[PDB]
């Protein structure tokens, strides 16, 4: 039949040591008594056990010649059995409730009390403990400094990659590291399944741990056990016990993949209160149990010994970074006090964005004014006004406008970079097309990538086809996206700033009429944009010399040079942009005459647009709207709830300098 | 005095009383039994209050409780809330045809042509193994009759969460819905509704050949409540005013400065002419079509939006617009779908960016104005459809400006007959 082998592990002494540790441990008295007491009062919902506590307790008790074996090693070599032992030990020593309980809400306990008041009145079934349990058992991996405290190599941890895990690690406790890409929804799963027995005394119970379940047909009720049936047993949803279930997969990082290889994947299961503790697109290090899963679910009658494997989550560190929604704290309050004491700030912020690229202060100032936003939140009668600024960058190849775009995208949490094709699921369609395993065809219809309060950045703005160009024509001026294909009208409220970088298809500027170059795009789209800035490469010794010296000094140090002098830091301005957006100044009336006469002189300029050769000086009311928005932004970025005429003057100078690059 | 059978019941008024809040909590825990006993109580209360007894024995009584709790989303639904009342807001994605539901079986002893009616419970039917007539008493002579039974109309509604619950560009989630009787067809595609009902879970059959069941249960919500999100005397008082024309013209566009004549024309074409179909001569067009041209600095799209939302029926499109045979996505069938122009029968069809109209669709317009009837001959389907719609379009000149010296035809780039 089954031959037997001898192992140096016997569970009785281990269980006794577990009970002794759980009762006697001193880190308030015993921690493990206080937490169990809070569990008894229906306050706590999960149990976490620190293996470092067990290790240090055993190490300090080894000073007396009583201990004989180690338990953390057995935990590492096997975990699920010790989970069962821990829950048995906890249920054995569960304390009394020292607090009052709202006892009427526990419908499961009310039902069980009714069942008992039935059965024991006639003088009863021993219900399994897992049905009555309310807590969850979780583990916590050791810490490397704790291992260094002693000579022994009780290490664990060591966040192996997905591909570095091999077949002999099954059953142990391991830690993985990677990026989360897919997270499924929350779905309830059964733990104990109960059947009602049609008034035939006790209601038969059943317990299943496999992923496949089979129901009952006949019951052991005494009158049902009689020679003829008494009612057909039915499954009752109220009496049974459930548990939240969620599954995800994790991808290997691009750093850890050996050259010439494709990254692998790893499924992960999470149950209990840890559900919804992770989101797609973050770097984490999960600790859990590596378990096998039968291949019989596919039901091919093949793979006689081949089986699938998955990880069971126990503890996760979210890692990465936190945006925190600029939650107010004292430290950042003194930081903004320092910024206020710093005086004029916008020039420093412009200097501090991209020191790698030399000069180009106007574009950095424009980006800073863009990061705050223009006037928004509507006007009287409901007329639409959009606070996002639409600026386009013109320049020949080799000006590092793409590098500056990458810098602004990295430093802005809402930035997104797109381009003409290359990837198809980025424009005119959502990312949930034909995604679910059921091919449920989840879709919103007409939508873009994070178009709400986003910063869309595009390189080669002349490259994309008619579809994306029509998409931009739909997004013009915060207009909603209303493209329908199958009766759907779930429009996405697009409110985003537009960042466009492109070049004339000749790749260089020309002495002839400048609108002939423009963007090789319709003029209607061009008139939409708020600020047009041209970067023309002019061969000059006194400027190219400085540019070359700066670039070679950057290269020589293999780091950012000390040649730059920026008191501000990228995270510093990351906090300050949110701080300045929070202040939100409102408009003032005394500038209406000034802006009206400025618009009159702009129309005077339009009277001379036929002079040609830089014909971009055309007539548009959106020019007045844009100058108003830019004055609002020039009041927003640094000033308090006040709009100054100097803001209008600075906006006018910005417009003039933007036109000046034409020559 | 009305004869209907319908009750509305708010929870807050139900909450205001001290004895009733206990019934409130018990309703939260046990919906079905409380609702059933409440309906029985109302059935008794009708007779207790009338003291014609004939209209009561035919009708039933049901309640429609609402506002039990705050609206919860699909992103936070713990398994602890199974078999409890919750409120949901969402947008309807798709409906389904009525699904007959078995309620009463009809059997027949084919040997002796004897029939009996059998009730069912929980869907499962206990088949009788022998005919009740002991005179024949044969076991295998009992056969079911499908079309002589009684049925109920079940319908499944697909619901999506409102977009306000997704702050960080995630994807929405879909929750299935179930309705009964008067709730059938109460919602259509694109409707924004709020519902009140209990939660439910059900096992999945997996393989239909065996009795194996998956460890995961599908979740769906059964609801009992839905909500969405002599004036002629006043007319003639206004109709007697002398300067009603100017005020009515200027009321359509409150923010547009000047442009009075175009506003008058647009209002008058919104009023529309007459239509007549005298036999010996044929029908005459009653629609009015207007075109707008100018540089893109006139806010001419704002007037398009104004007329689109003011008019009773109208479709606002851009530069496909007519009927075409389509392949149904979710179901592998073939469905005929009507276009935007057909959908604007009797209203105003709004067209924006009329210059970039391609070339294949323009002829379609050349067909729809001079005859107002479009035909299609594809996939073996030959038919004619009525449009009878008004057109109002906007166009832009070629170049940054419209030069007054050049005539209109060159700048707009439209065929002379279509403009004519
Ligand atoms: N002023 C500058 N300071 C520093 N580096 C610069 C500067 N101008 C260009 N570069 C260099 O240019 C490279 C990136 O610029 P890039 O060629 O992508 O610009 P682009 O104008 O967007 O062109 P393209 O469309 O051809 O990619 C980097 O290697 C960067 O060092
Ligand atoms: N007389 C006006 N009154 C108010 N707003 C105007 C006026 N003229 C132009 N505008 C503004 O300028 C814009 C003109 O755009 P428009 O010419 O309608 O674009 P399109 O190319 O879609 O026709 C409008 O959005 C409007 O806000
Ligand atoms: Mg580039
Ligand atoms: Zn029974
Ligand atoms: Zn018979």
């Amino acid at each position: 039949a089954l031959p037997s082998i001898q192992l140096p592990v016997d569970y009785n002494n281990l269980f006794n040591e577990i009970t002794d540790f759980l009762v006697t441990f001193k880190q308030k008295g015993p921690k493990y008594m206080a937490m169990l007491q809070k569990v008894a009062n229906r306050e706590l919902n999960s149990v976490i056990i620190d293996l470092d506590d067990i290790l240090q307790y055993q190490n300090e008790k080894f000073l007396q010649g009583t201990q004989a074996d180690d338990l953390v090693s057995a935990i590492q070599q096997n975990a699920n059995h010790f989970t069962e032992l821990f829950c048995r030990a906890i249920d054995n020593n569960m304390p009394l409730p020292t607090k009052e309980i709202d006892y009427k809400d526990d419908v499961l306990d009310v039902i069980l009390n009714q069942r008992r008041l039935r059965n024991e009145r006639m003088l009863t079934e021993l219900f399994p403990p897992n049905l009555t349990r309310r807590y969850f058992l979780y583990f916590k991996p050791l810490s490397q400094n704790c291992a260094r405290r002693y000579r022994k190599k009780a290490i664990s941890s060591k966040p192996l990659s997905v591909r570095q895990i091999k077949g002999d690690f099954l059953g142990q406790l391991i830690t993985v590291r990677g990026i989360i890409t897919r997270v499924s929804d929350v779905k309830p799963a059964v733990e104990v399944i109960a059947y009602t027995c049609d008034q035939c005394g006790y209601e038969v119970f059943q317990e299943v741990n496999s992923r496949t379940f089979t129901p009952l047909s006949e019951c052991t009720s005494e009158e049902c056990s009689q020679n003829q049936t008494k009612g057909q047993l039915f499954m009752s949803t109220r009496a049974s016990k459930f548990s939240a279930f969620q599954e995800c997969k994790i991808q290997e990082l691009s750093q850890q993949v050996p050259v010439g290889h494709i990254p692998r994947s790893l499924n992960i299961h999470v149950n209990g209160t840890l559900v919804r503790s992770l989101s797609p697109g973050d770097i984490v290090d999960v600790t859990g149990i590596f378990l096998p899963a039968p291949y019989t679910g596919f039901k091919a009658l093949k793979a006689g010994l081949l089986t699938e494997t998955y990880l069971e989550a126990q503890f996760v560190r979210q890692h990465k970074k936190k945006f925190a929604s600029f939650s107010l704290t004292s430290d950042v309050e003194e930081r903004v006090m320092e910024l206020i004491t710093s005086g004029d700030v916008y020039n420093r912020l412009a200097k501090s964005i991209a020191p790698e690229i030399y000069g180009n202060l106007d574009v950095k100032k424009a980006l800073l004014l863009l990061l705050v936003g223009g006037v928004d939140k509507r006007v009287g009668d409901g007329m639409k006004i959009r606070g996002d600024i639409n600026v386009c960058l013109m320049g020949d190849p080799g000006v590092a406008k793409s590098q500056l775009l990458k810098a602004i995208c990295k430093i802005s949490p809402r930035g997104v970079y797109t381009t003409g094709k290359g990837s198809s699921g980025v424009g005119l369609t959502a990312a949930v097309m034909k995604d679910p395993v059921t091919d449920e065809m989840i879709l919103e219809g007409g939508a873009l990538v994070l178009a709400d309060n986003g910063i869309c950045c595009i390189d080669e703005f002349d490259k994309m086809d008619e579809s994306d160009r029509t998409a931009i024509h739909e997004v013009m001026e915060q207009q909603t996206i209303s493209i329908s294909k199958a009766g759907i009208n779930t429009t996405l409220n697009a409110r985003t700033s537009i960042l466009a970088a492109a070049n004339p298809l000749y790749g260089r500027y020309n002495p002839r009429l400048s609108p002939l170059d423009n963007i090789n795009l319709p003029a209607a789209l061009l008139s939409r944009f708020d600020i047009l800035f041209l970067m023309l490469d002019i061969p000059s010794r006194d400027d190219d010399e400085k540019l070359a010296e700066h670039v070679t000094y950057v290269h020589m140090h293999n780091k950012q040079p000390d040649l730059d002098f920026t008191p501000v830091e990228p995270s510093k301005m990351r906090e300050y942009i949110a701080y300045a957006k929070t202040k939100r100044p409102v408009m003032s009336e005394a500038v209406n005459d000034y802006v009206v006469q400025a618009y009159i002189r702009l129309r005077q300029d339009s009277k001379r647009e036929m002079d040609s050769k830089f014909s971009f000086g055309q007539a548009t009311p959106r020019t007045l709207l844009g100058i108003i928005r830019l004055s609002q932004a020039l009041a927003k970025l640094r000033l308090a709830d006040m709009v100054d005429i100097d803001d209008v003057e600075e906006a006018l100078r910005l417009v003039r300098v933007s036109k000046e690059s034409l020559y | 005095e009305l004869g209907t059978s319908n009750l509305n019941l708010d929870a807050r008024n139900l909450l205001a009383y001290k004895q009733t809040e206990d019934l409130y909590h018990q309703l939260l825990n046990y919906p079905q039994e409380v609702i059933s006993i409440m309906d029985q109580t109302i059935k008794d209360c009708m007779v207790s209050l009338i003291v014609d007894l004939d209209e009561i024995e035919t009708k039933f009584y049901k309640v429609r409780p609402y506002n039990v709790g705050s609206c919860k989303g699909m992103r936070e639904l713990n398994p602890n809330d199974i078999d409890k009342l919750i409120n949901l807001k969402g947008l309807v994605l798709r409906s389904t045809p009525v699904i007959p539901d078995m309620k009463v079986a009809f059997f027949k002893c084919n040997v002796c042509d004897h029939t009996m009616a059998v009730e069912i419970d929980r869907g499962v039917i206990q088949e009788p193994a022998r005919c009740e007539r002991i005179d024949c008493n044969e076991p295998n002579s009992m056969s079911l009759i499908h079309n002589r039974c009684s049925f109920a109309d079940k319908q499944v509604i697909k619901l999506q969460e409102t977009p306000d619950f997704v702050p960080d560009g995630q994807t929405p989630h879909s929750i299935s819905l179930c309705v009964y009787d008067e709730l059938v067809d109460s919602c259509r595609a694109g409707d924004r509704i709020e519902v009140t009902g209990t939660f439910r879970s059900i096992p999945i059959r997996a393989n239909s050949r065996q009795r194996v069941l998956k460890s995961l249960y599908k979740t769906y919500v059964d609801v009992v409540h839905v909500k969405k999100v002599q004036d002629l005397a006043k007319i003639r008082e206004v109709a007697a005013r002398e300067d009603l024309y100017s005020l009515l013209a200027r009321s359509i566009a409150p923010s547009i400065y000047e442009l009075e004549d175009v506003k008058k024309g647009i209002l008058l074409q919104l009023f529309g002419g007459t239509n007549k179909t005298f036999t010996k001569g044929g029908r005459y067009r009653g629609d009015i079509n207007i075109l707008l041209c100018g540089d893109p600095s006139t806010s001419k799209s704002q007037i398009l939006q104004y007329v689109h939302k003011i008019t009773p029926r109208g479709v606002y499109t851009s530069g496909g617009l007519t009927a075409y045979i389509t392949r149904d996505v979710d179901t592998k069938q073939l469905v005929l779908e009507s276009g935007a122009l057909v959908l604007s029968d009797g209203g105003v069809c709004c067209i924006d960016e009329f210059d970039k109209m391609s070339d294949s669709t323009r002829s379609v317009l050349h067909e729809v104005m001079e005859q107002q009837t479009i035909s299609i001959a594809k996939a073996g389907i030959i038919t004619t459809l009525n449009a009878r719609s008004s057109i109002l379009a906007s166009a832009n000149p070629i170049g940054s400006r419209y030069n007054p010296n050049l005539p209109v035809t060159e700048n707009i780039d439209l065929p002379p007959p279509l403009l004519s």
